[PDB]
């Protein structure tokens, strides 16, 4: 009994290649499409809910996933070990960051701690690297909004615009005509809904797409009042509804 | 942990990973010990496809485990600052509880028992590095050598050399040592093993280290001027 | 039981190498190259980032020069995560130093922990060595500038110039060209750009593709400073020097 | 244990430190040397609580001795004093700490000055022109408030020095046996051996 | 390729053993199907007994997992046990820990996370199973939840699992694309279990006696079984219509 | 406060002669003002000629004897059933009783 | 042959080939017999040397006053599952003043070396056994074997050649069973049997061994001289 | 493939085959039955006589878990013991914690959890039996039957073995031909004539009986063994129906 | 691969057969039993002139009363000799007396199977451990990695074993005195010795109960190989 595998899953072959991370990337390749577009006031990230049976509620499977108040996540690959992920990030965010200091971390801060994560799963004993590629959205007082990518390797980056998954070749070229550095946050979410409508096949409706903002400050979803410098979340999820009016304006 | 056996038998009764382990100081740079009849002397090439190097901050290959212990090696570099750590330690540890510096018997014996351990364990491989370790044992004048090596074993050496070409200059050292009449001057036995080293190395550049380890804790370094006299004047000496 | 699947990491070719090491070794063979030139008066770090898209965010970036401590830099060849990892330990290992002394850390005894550690999964624990070489760029007051590369072994050595990552062999022999003793700063500079843009396999070297930091004696008597280039300043020192 | 005083000089520093062991109503020695070479140009005196003072003092040197051998270098007296305070830091909340109180007297040659420590057992460091543990200070602090200069030489020292040893045969309850007094400077330690 | 053995990525990004564990979800050739009314969620499975020394009331695939949850499971016995009783273990505990009843969809997702770690790390095989969680929550109304071997989750308005999976899921399909709603517009758990077993039975082409189905019903607080007369007695109303 | 130990009287007594050795106890076992047996042997033969009694706390001493009896059956496995010289027995106690230096047996013990 | 590496592995034919592999050194190891009457059970023991400058192995093992073994196989472990043997007799005399019972003796023995046979890492004990003991119920034996199978006999043999002994004493049964109240009659039926199973060597006086446990007696061991009266 | 040389591995078709030759090894076995009767249970077995050497009635087989439960295993004899030692830990804690007797159901499932989890990992062999067990709670008589994989229900009847279709087919038509249950001393007879039919398919080596019941009226809800003049009788009404 | 502790189809430890296979390439050791003492002798081998022969130290002091002698992986026996010294002083606390020449061979003998996947393989190294004791007198043990010990009045182990056991064989009688074993074990060491015996590439050592454990220096040894020469040529 015990976990008798103590030693690395993931190991380096004769030409340098590490096999693991290289087969998980792949099953990144055969994932959904997702993107994440930046603007001068809000990130915008979003993805098709490539639903498994009409009988499933698609509602109740969530991609895209609020990290803290000013912090999103969105990804391509494996769904359940994305869902992970996002339990892990939540809990770090908390633990080694806000339970210290009082205030959530900084993007590139809980960025750099989930690609810890996912470097671990690399190296560790007895298991597998993970098989998805995160794009994170976020906000924070001193850096502003910001988006990075996170792969299976551990690796980040940050990006103006990008997309990951199935038809991020493709996706890439068209943000690139698409982006200047003066986008309005609304010009970005009209930009992703036609980067979108390129690779999603079936229905492109509200309830096919998932999208959310990383945008101003939302007093209406904080929950109460009375505290001056609190003033909201600034993740927005945008419901089945307000996809619908932005997608007859296309 | 990590458990795996990794040094076991062969059919035949040899420990694979130990006689790997060999090949490694095999292919380490060569380093040579002569003991003369009141001094040790430490000789060692180093690779000179290197140039670009800083020499004032790059790991000499001669290290002090204590004032008056040397320990030179052949192998990995990385394995062997594991082995010069513990040593010094223990250097140190032996100091404490007996109030007196280590024999440099005792202090050979410990290092060559670490690298036996590393042969007989778990999740572990054998060090990739023999030792020449030299000196004079407290209040005495008698010159010590030894050599260690990755199986553990180990013994004292009139003079001795390990790594590339070490067969070369241990044919050369050979012929070249009377038992009966050890190098009488230190300058005597820096000769002999700057001779020997030269059969091997290549030109006497930055090539070859020397260190002198006389009693009671007199060890010094020579510069490279101080090693090229000896190279030019053997070279004069030799067209014959 | 799972022996079947051990892939033995920290074992020996019957020519008495460890595989995993020079197979480490060849993984960071294809990352950027990274340059470390030190002068008289201060030292240089320089690297080209893998190839690069239009769309990424260049000046929030940090790829592949990382501050130590106040007077320590690393330029990273290899997996960053793997580098990370190393870096944050180091970072820590340089605070307890001046926690324990009131001094700060000497480069060499910072360097030597940090190639200890990367030795440790070579022997040990049956674990991938980190895919990762450095080359440290730090001030001490006992030794002044110094440069070293660590590589996957565990094994580091000290230089006057060095190269890690693609193309080390046409980048070495560059430096052996053109590198001497009495050089300055800006001489270095200069130097470690021509040399990138010689081995690069781009078509031509741009500031978006590249990191650069310098350790001068730049800021008022007997006292260091550490400056990773912004953007802007790369794209001036490339003109200045005349690249583009 | 009890007395054990540093002045700190022009040039050097000075440790005295009593030479009587005692323990119930016998004095089992009078000729102990209550101190430790660190290092070349580092001396550390120590008192306190029997059986802890040695083995701290042993302990200390075999970590600075390493230290030494591992980087060909040897730490300044402020490092050292450092180290020492942190351990002692350490210490004071262990299950059983170090009851050992120590004087460090350096002279560091990068600086070319010589320095002086006084550390007690909780951790508590200070750099002093002069000190003292246990009640020696009750004694020594006042007189050499007022006789002690900065600019003073190694012979007005061990005057200075007198003049307190003087004192505490005079004022203290005990005999202390005498002093051993130790010189720290640019040349390394010696010991004044007729005092 | 011992990539095929464990689970570790194989070239192409597949884990092998995690689809081979979908294989052994259909080893017992058995079927079930779950739909929701407006005040209740029914699950029904088939019970095939062929061996005669069995005693058939010892034989179940459904589960009362807590006091207000269900789980019926497609795979072998002994897995099926052992997700059971684990998922009995974390209800429990959660009651305790937070002080109310763990919600099916919450159940779901944390046994869904405990099957995910199985396909990542390496000691633990896969369980060769899917899960079908039942209730009617106090704050989601009727709901089913279904696990499987990969770790993926997700509610349903309606489900069927095992071999004949994909005409009973057709079949429903249909039903809603006519009905034009979430649910079983009924009011009694009554007729939405005679709803179940009728489309059951004209997507599957069988006839079914008494002994031949397994029925769970999940109503506001509770979650019970039928029994073989409760199930006889609703057969006989699908018959005389 | 759980007092561990008590006292259960009784008085012991051994004398050499040239070719032999008596010990002998009392038979009397007490706590407090009260008689808890009239007969209680204290002394025992422990094998290989030897005779040992641990006076005092008599749950102490039980425990005791009891391990050096013990001691004597597996000396004997481990050493080719070699006998025990009553020096070597002597030893053996010390590091029976010291081994419990810091919970001590609450006895003389008399072999 | 594929599904031999280690004994957590089932051939496809349901076999435990290491096991069957530890079994194999009992059957390469020297003769050793056991029987029993009523009153009183004996073991005979063929013992082996190296060479004749050499000592010849002891196979017998005394576990308590009561209850002894001897051993066909790898010795060592014979010493393992002995010791461990002591201890349980040991430990049921010191907390419950209980002479162990040989049954029980043999139910744990069964269990221990089961425990190396269900395990990644170990391995099977690589020794036969056979207990005699007298208890609360007489005389017993008991055949130990290294799979977890105990065993009780009114005779057995274990090791090389066992199987003439084991026949013999298959058909002296009547005989042997009713040797009550004699001892030196028992260990003569005994010495009979294992004559059965030898082959260019007979019985010496430094070759064999002899233990007897019964009504009266204390488990004993017999060597050298002590047997001479039996050749 | 090489599917089958790690426990715990999926085969493509989604198998455990270490499992499977697990059981070969149960078949392989002697055969063991147990009958589910009025108010307990009975248990036999056959015990090969493979030599004069043997004492008879002294290496017994049907072991009993606490006071009310007995349990007989077909295969490899110290793996059925094994289980049985877990399952009277099992019993002990529970009675431990809640006073009363494990209930048989609750009983089964610790075997059961037991058993399975023998299939989860690598570094463990499955359990190379197949375990019929039961006895009488306050619900009444159960009978179950375990096997390797860790399956089990509930039966009327069950049996495994070298003998278990013969012995099957005659529990079929005892189930056939009493539906309204046979009594305590009826199954004790009838357990009696199914080990000696299924001895047919054992032929070479002769054999003893050994025969258990718990009933709440005979035994009192205890586990108790046939022997003497009981189990003589039960040997005699065999050995008639034979011949 | 295929685990450490794996049976042989034929019933044997594959990594105990091996071990006893890098034990026959070891140098020759031999060691003669009498009634006045017990001889342990070497082969010292060494594997270049310019060692110094002397530091070859394969004979080992374990208590006044016993001593040792090895041959194979001798590097593995450093731990062995330090557990058997530590058994034989633990004993001498424990029982205030000198510790049986068995006792102390069962002891260093259990360490040796305490291996697999506790150390990672087995001792690659056989002992001769001889000495005395008051209940069974001068006594020869050999210590295979195996875990078992034979009794023996005279044994070889290493390279030149098997020629001299059947020497040995010959020439071993209960009437030895220790001068006959003395020359017995240096004539049958020349005789397997690759090079030619003399006082530094050969060591003996006796145990005797009045003058214990004994090494001889080489001017001892030396008189006896000379005395050994006479004495051949002389028939």
């Amino acid at each position: 009994m015990t976990d008798r595998y103590s030693f690395s899953l993931t190991t380096f072959s004769p030409s340098g290649k590490l096999g693991q991370i290289d087969y998980a990337l792949t099953a990144v390749k055969q994932g959904v499409t997702s993107l994440g577009i930046k603007a001068t006031n809000g990130v915008v990230i979003a993805t098709e809910k490539k639903s498994s049976s009409p009988l499933a509620m698609s509602e109740t499977l969530s991609k895209v996933s609020l990290l803290t108040p000013d912090i999103g996540a969105v990804y391509s690959g494996m769904g359940p070990d994305y869902r992970v992920l996002v339990d892990k990030s939540r809990k770090v965010a908390h633990t080694s960051y806000k339970r210290i200091y009082g205030e959530y971390p900084p993007t590139k801060l809980l960025v750099s701690e989930v690609a810890k994560i996912m470097q671990e799963a690399t190296q560790s004993g007895g298991v597998r690297p993970f098989g998805v590629s995160l794009l994170i959205a976020g906000h924070d007082e001193f850096n502003g909004f910001s988006l990075y990518q996170v792969d299976p390797s551990g690796s980040y980056f940050p990006w103006k615009a990008t997309a990951i998954g199935k038809g991020s070749v493709a996706a890439k070229t068209f943000l690139e005509k698409r982006w200047n550095d003066e986008l309005e946050l609304e010009d970005a979410i009209h930009i992703a809904l036609l980067t979108l409508k390129e690779s999603v096949e079936g229905e492109f409706n509200g309830d096919t797409i998932e999208l959310a903002i990383i945008g101003d400050e939302n007093p209406d979803l904080l929950g109460y009042t009375g505290i001056p410098t609190d003033k909201g979340p600034r993740f927005r999820k945008l419901t089945s509804q307000e996809i619908n009016d932005r997608l007859e304006a296309l | 942990g990590y458990d795996r056996a990794l040094s076991i038998f062969s059919p035949d009764g040899h420990i694979f990973q130990v006689e790997y382990a060999l090949e490694a100081v095999k292919r380490g740079t060569c380093a040579v010990g002569v003991k003369g009849k009141n001094c040790v002397v430490l000789g060692c090439e180093r690779r000179s496809t290197l140039k670009l190097q800083d020499t004032r901050i790059t790991p000499s290959k001669v290290s002090k485990i204590d004032s008056h212990v040397v320990l030179s090696f052949s192998g990995l570099n990385a394995d062997s600052r594991i082995l010069i750590e513990k040593a010094r330690v223990e250097a140190q540890s032996h100091r404490l509880t007996l109030e007196d510096p280590v024999t440099v018997e005792y202090l050979t014996r410990y290092v060559a028992g670490v690298q036996q351990r590393y042969t007989q364990s778990g999740g572990v491989r054998p060090f990739g590095v023999s030792t020449l370790i030299a000196g004079f044992d407290p209040r005495d004048d008698e010159p010590k050598l030894y050599q260690t090596e990755p199986s553990g074993i180990y013994s004292s050496w009139s003079a001795q050399t390990i790594g590339r070409n070490s067969k070369t200059v241990r044919e050369f050292l050979e012929k070249n040592y009377d038992r009966k009449e050890p190098p009488a001057t230190v300058e005597e036995c820096v000769k002999l093993t700057v001779r020997s080293l030269l059969e091997v190395v290549q030109t006497g550049a930055k090539n070859i280290e020397i260190t002198v380890v006389k009693p009671d804790s007199d060890i010094v370094a020579l510069s490279s001027e101080e090693i090229n006299q000896y190279v030019t004047q053997i070279e004069q000496e030799k067209q014959e | 039981g799972s022996r079947r699947y051990d892939s033995r990491t920290t074992i020996f070719s019957p020519e008495g190498r460890l595989y995993q090491v020079e197979y480490a070794l060849e993984s960071i063979s294809h990352a950027g190259t990274a340059i470390g030139i030190m002068a008289s008066d201060g030292i240089v770090l320089a690297a080209e980032r893998k190839v690069t898209s239009t769309l990424l965010e260049q000046d929030t970036s940090t790829e592949k020069l990382y501050k130590l401590n106040d007077k320590i830099a690393v330029a990273v060849a290899g997996l960053t995560a793997d580098a990370e990892i190393l870096i944050n330990t180091a970072r820590i290992h340089a605070q307890n130093y001046l926690k324990t002394y009131n001094e700060d850390i000497p480069v060499e005894i910072l360097v030597r922990r940090l190639s200890d550690i990367k030795q440790g999964y070579t022997q040990h624990g049956g674990l991938r060595p980190f895919g990762v070489s450095f080359i440290y760029a730090g001030y001490d007051d006992r030794y002044g500038y110094q440069l070293y590369t660590s590589n996957p072994s565990g094994n580091y050595t000290g230089w006057k110039a060095i190269s890690v990552g693609a193309n080390t062999s046409a980048a070495q022999t560059l430096l052996q060209m053109d590198y001497k003793d009495d050089m300055k700063v800006d001489d270095a500079i200069e130097l470690a750009l021509k040399t990138l843009s010689k081995t690069t396999d781009s078509s031509a070297l741009t500031y978006d593709r590249l990191e650069f930091a310098t350790i001068r004696k730049g800021a008022n008597d007997g006292e260091v400073y550490q400056k990773i280039f912004k953007p802007q300043e790369i794209k001036d020192i490339l003109v200045k020097t005349g690249i583009t | 244990m009890d007395i054990i005083l540093g002045i700190r000089v022009q040039d050097s520093v000075i440790l005295a430190s009593s030479k009587a062991v005692t323990r119930g109503i016998s004095v089992l020695k009078d000729s102990d040397d209550k101190t430790r070479q660190l290092s070349p140009h580092t001396l550390m005196s120590f008192a306190g609580e029997a059986g802890d003072t040695v083995q701290f003092a042993e302990y200390i040197q075999a970590n600075i001795q390493l230290y030494s051998i591992r980087e060909d270098y040897e730490l300044s007296p402020q490092a050292v004093s450092s180290f020492v305070r942190q351990e002692l830091a350490k210490s004071i909340r262990s299950r059983r700490p170090y009851q050992v109180n120590v004087l460090i007297g350096g002279y560091d040659k990068k600086k070319n000055k010589p320095e002086l420590y006084q550390i007690d057992y909780l951790g508590t460091k200070v750099e002093l022109p002069y000190g003292a543990h246990g009640y020696s200070g009750f004694y020594t602090f006042s007189l050499l408030d007022h006789h002690y200069r900065p600019d003073m030489t190694t012979e007005e020292g061990l005057d200075l020095l007198k003049l307190c040893v003087q004192e505490l045969e005079k004022r203290m309850p005990m005999d202390f046996k005498g002093v051993i007094v130790k010189i720290v400077d640019k040349d390394g330690i010696r010991q004044v051996d007729d005092f | 390729g011992y990539d095929r053995h464990i689970t570790i990525f194989s070239p192409e990004g597949r884990l092998y053993q995690v689809e081979y564990a979908f294989k052994a979800t259909n080893q017992t050739n058995i079927n079930s199907l779950a739909v929701r009314g407006k005040d209740c969620t029914v699950v029904i499975s088939q019970k095939k007994v062929p061996d005669k020394l069995l005693d058939p009331t010892t034989v179940s695939y459904i589960f009362c997992i807590s006091r207000t949850i269900g789980m019926v499971v497609n795979g072998p016995i002994p897995d099926a046990r052992n997700a059971a009783l684990r998922a009995k273990a974390e209800a429990a505990e959660f009651r305790y820990k937070y002080g109310y009843d763990m919600p099916c969809d919450v159940l779901a997702k944390r046994m869904a996370n405990l099957s995910q770690i199985y396909t990542q790390r390496a000691y633990m095989r896969p369980l060769g199973v899917i899960l079908t969680f039942v209730s009617v929550d106090e704050e989601l109304g009727p709901s089913i939840y279904k696990t499987d071997p990969a770790g993926y989750y997700v509610g349903y308005k309606a489900t069927a699992t095992g071999p004949k999976q994909q005409e009973i899921t057709t079949n429903l399909e249909n039903h809603f694309k006519k009905s034009k709603i979430d649910h079983i517009n009924e009011e009694s758990w009554e007729k939405v279990v005679e709803f179940a077993i009728t489309h059951m039975i004209d997507a599957l082409g069988t006839e079914f006696s008494k002994n031949d189905l397994e029925v769970g019903v999940a109503t506001k607080d509770k979650f019970f079984t039928l029994s073989a007369e409760n199930i006889e007695e609703r057969l006989v109303a699908i018959a005389e219509q | 406060q759980f007092n561990p130990y008590g006292d259960n009287g009784g008085t012991i007594l051994g004398i050499a002669g040239e070719d032999f050795a008596v010990l002998a106890g009392d038979t009397r076992n007490i706590t407090d003002y009260s008689i808890n047996s009239r007969y209680e042997p204290k002394v025992f033969d422990c094998g290989d000629n030897i005779v040992m009694s641990a006076n005092g706390f008599a749950a102490d001493g039980d425990a005791l004897v009891k391990r050096f009896k013990n001691s004597v059956k597996w000396y004997h496995f481990d050493h080719n059933d070699k006998k025990l010289s009553i020096n070597s027995a002597a030893r053996n106690i010390q590091h029976l009783l010291y081994g419990k230096r810091f919970f001590p047996y609450y006895v003389h013990t008399i072999i | 042959n594929n599904y031999d590496g280690d004994t957590v592995t089932f051939s496809p034919t349901g076999r435990l080939f290491q096991v069957e592999y530890a079994l194999e050194a009992i059957k390469q190891g020297s003769v050793t017999v056991g029987l029993r009457s009523n009153t009183h059970a004996v073991l005979v023991a063929l013992k082996r040397n190296a060479d004749e400058l050499s000592s010849y192995q002891k196979k017998i093992i005394k576990c308590d006053e009561h209850m002894g073994l001897s051993l066909a196989g790898l010795a060592p472990d014979a010493r393992v599952l002995s010791n461990y043997l002591r201890q349980q007799c040991n430990y049921s005399s010191l907390v419950f003043n209980r002479k162990l019972a040989v049954e029980r003796a043999g139910h744990l023995l069964c269990d221990k070396a089961q425990k190396n046979t269900q395990s990644y890492g170990g391995r099977p004990y690589g020794v036969g056994l056979l207990i005699i003991g007298y208890d609360k119920s007489g005389a017993h034996l008991l055949e130990f074997q290294p799979s977890g199978n105990v065993t009780e006999l009114y005779g057995t043999a274990i090791g090389a050649r066992s199987q003439g002994a084991k026949t013999y004493l298959e058909r002296t049964l009547d005989t042997f069973i009713k040797i009550d109240g004699n001892p030196d009659e028992l260990i003569k039926a005994g010495v009979e049997a294992i004559s059965q199973s030898l082959r260019d060597e007979s019985l010496t006086v430094d070759n064999l061994s002899i233990a007897i446990v019964g009504k009266d007696t204390p488990f004993t061991i017999y060597d050298g001289e002590a047997v001479a009266k039996y050749i | 493939t090489g599917y089958d040389l790690s426990n715990s591995v999926f085969s493509p078709d989604g198998r455990n085959f270490q499992v499977e030759y697990a059981v070969k090894a149960v078949e392989n076995g002697t055969t063991s039955i147990g009958i589910k009767c009025n108010d307990g249970v009975v248990f036999a077995v056959e015990k090969l006589i493979t030599s004069k050497l043997l004492v008879p009635q002294k290496n017994v087989k049907i072991q009993v878990v606490d006071r009310h439960i007995g349990c007989v295993y077909s295969g490899l004899i110290p793996d059925g013991r094994h289980l049985v030692n877990r399952g009277r830990e099992e019993a002990a804690s529970f009675k431990k914690l809640y006073k009363t007797p494990i209930p048989i159901p609750a009983f089964a499932d610790r075997l059961g959890q037991y058993v399975q989890a023998h299939t989860l990992y690598n570094s463990v062999r499955p359990f190379g039996v197949s375990t019929i067990f039961g006895g009488v709670d306050k619900n009444g008589a159960h009978l179950y039957m375990l096997e390797p994989s860790g399956s089990y229900w509930g039966y009327k009847g069950a049996a495994t073995g070298k003998g278990r279709q013969s012995a099957k087919a005659e529990l079929e038509k005892l189930v056939d031909h009493h539906p309204e249950g046979l009594s305590a001393r009826e199954a004790v007879k009838q357990a009696a004539k199914i080990i000696y039919l299924a001895h047919e398919d054992n032929k070479e080596k002769d054999f003893e009986l050994e025969i258990s019941w718990c009933s709440l009226s005979e035994t009192n809800g205890l586990h108790k063994f046939v022997k003497g003049d009981l189990l003589q009788e039960a040997i005699d009404f065999a050995q008639k129906e034979i011949n | 691969d295929r685990g450490v502790s794996t049976f042989s189809p034929e019933g044997r430890l594959f990594q105990v057969e091996y071990s006893l296979e890098a034990i026959k390439l070891g140098s020759t050791a031999i060691g003669i039993a009498t009634k006045e003492g017990v001889v342990l002798g070497v082969e010292k081998r060494a594997t270049s002139p310019l060692l110094e022969s002397d530091s070859i130290e394969k004979i080992v002091e374990i208590d006044r009363h016993i001593g040792c002698a090895m041959s194979g992986l001798t590097a593995d026996a450093r731990s062995m000799i330090e557990h058997a010294r530590t058994a034989a002083v633990t004993h001498n606390l424990y029982y205030d007396e000198d510790i049986n020449v068995e006792s102390l061979t069962q002891s260093v003998c259990d360490l040796a199977l305490r291996f697999g996947e506790l150390m990672s393989r087995p001792f690659g190294v056989a002992l001769l451990i001889a000495g005395h004791d008051a209940d069974d007198g001068y006594q020869l043990f050999h210590a295979e990695p195996s875990g078992t010990f034979y009794r023996y009045n005279a044994k070889a182990i290493g390279s030149g074993s098997e020629g001299a056991q059947a020497e040995l064989l010959n020439e071993w009688h209960s009437s030895l005195t220790l001068k006959e074993a003395e020359l017995l074990v240096l004539k049958i060491l020349k005789q397997v010795m690759e090079e030619k015996l003399d006082e530094n590439n050969a060591q003996l050592s006796c145990i005797t109960k009045q003058d214990g454990f004994k090494i001889y220096d080489n001017e001892k040894t030396a008189e006896l190989i000379k005395e050994l020469k006479e004495k051949e040529a002389a028939e």
